[PDB]
């Protein structure tokens, strides 16, 4: 989609799909960081 | 059970606070879970919506095996999350959730108990609600630090989102000036504050306060998205350097929601 293009150009990390277990499992303790 | 997490009497209450102001916003979101914590996903008017519960902000928080993804609503009109809503639950108690099997079969027992009962029987008193994991799922989340952070109160926010535009033909453009002047603006509409880096309404805190931009947000669903979740006040997080720019705005509190838009692409 669109959406997804404008996320990852926006910085946006792949939690899931195409990524491994440390990898999305890394992400998400990104994105608390950045989101706290 | 592998993973469990808890919620009673303290860590409950400050996870219902959480979700007061909410109301039925997050109702109909994405659940995703791993040893950090609870990520709850959403999309408000089109726009990326957030809502992080630390593993720290549970009575009890025990995760292992891969990141696992739950569809909140278990059908139409009832969510894993409806618990936590304002008053549906009077005489709520204790909320367990349990997450068993392996990957990607896992199963999620949500258990809830009233004041009609003590301890956790399982037996006994209840309410449940079981979910299947989601065996593939994606999610876009953010990442990195911001450039510069601007921490706006309840009032100073709802001016700024007073002032932004709200069709494809008003752009909207926060603008950090040379002395540290903060203004939001439109063709009609203009607000600005003082900057001061954080060691009188007009003045605002922030990080890196001395970095300058011109951003324009594009069609600026802010007000609406922002409204909707009713955020008092928060922290404006700007994103300079990436091809694409993005504002996340982190509602202040203890478990605030954010809400990212983006920026139009410069250069």
């Amino acid at each position: 989609d669109d959406v997804a293009a404008r996320l990852r150009a926006a910085g946006f990390g792949a939690v899931g799909a195409g990524a491994t277990a440390e990898e999305t499992r890394r992400m998400l303790h990104r994105a608390f960081d950045t989101l706290a | 059970a592998p993973c469990q997490v808890v919620l009673q009497g303290a860590e409950l209450n400050g996870i219902l606070q959480a979700f007061a102001p909410l109301r039925t916003s997050l109702l109909d979101s994405l659940l995703v879970m791993g040893d950090r914590g609870i990520l709850i996903h959403n999309t408000i008017f089109g726009e990326q919506v957030f809502l992080p519960l630390e593993h720290s902000q549970f009575s009890r928080y025990r995760w292992r095996g891969p990141t696992a993804a739950f569809l909140s609503l278990v059908d139409q009109k009832r969510s894993l999350l409806s618990v936590f809503r304002a008053n549906q639950y009077p005489d709520l108690r204790r909320v367990e959730l349990a997450i068993t099997g392996q990957a990607p079969f896992r199963t999620l027992v949500q258990r809830i108990w009233t004041t009609t009962s003590d301890g956790e029987a399982v037996e006994l008193a209840s309410e449940t609600l079981m979910k299947r994991e989601l065996t593939s799922f994606v999610v876009l989340v953010p990442q990195g630090t911001p450039d510069v952070q601007l921490r706006l109160t309840r009032p100073q926010l709802t001016k700024v989102l007073n002032a932004t535009g709200a069709d494809s033909a008003t752009p909207t453009t926060f603008e950090l000036g040379v002395n540290g002047k903060f203004s939001v603006f439109t063709t009609s509409t203009c607000v600005t504050f003082a900057a001061r880096e954080e060691g009188n309404a007009k003045t605002v805190y922030g990080e890196n306060t001395h970095r300058t931009f011109s951003v324009v947000v594009d069609d600026c669903s802010m007000r609406a998205v922002l409204r909707r979740l009713q955020v008092g006040g928060g922290t404006l997080k700007f994103f300079l350097t990436t091809p694409v720019p993005s504002l996340c705005v982190t509602a202040t509190g203890p478990n605030a929601v954010s809400a990212v838009f983006l920026l139009k692409p410069q250069k």
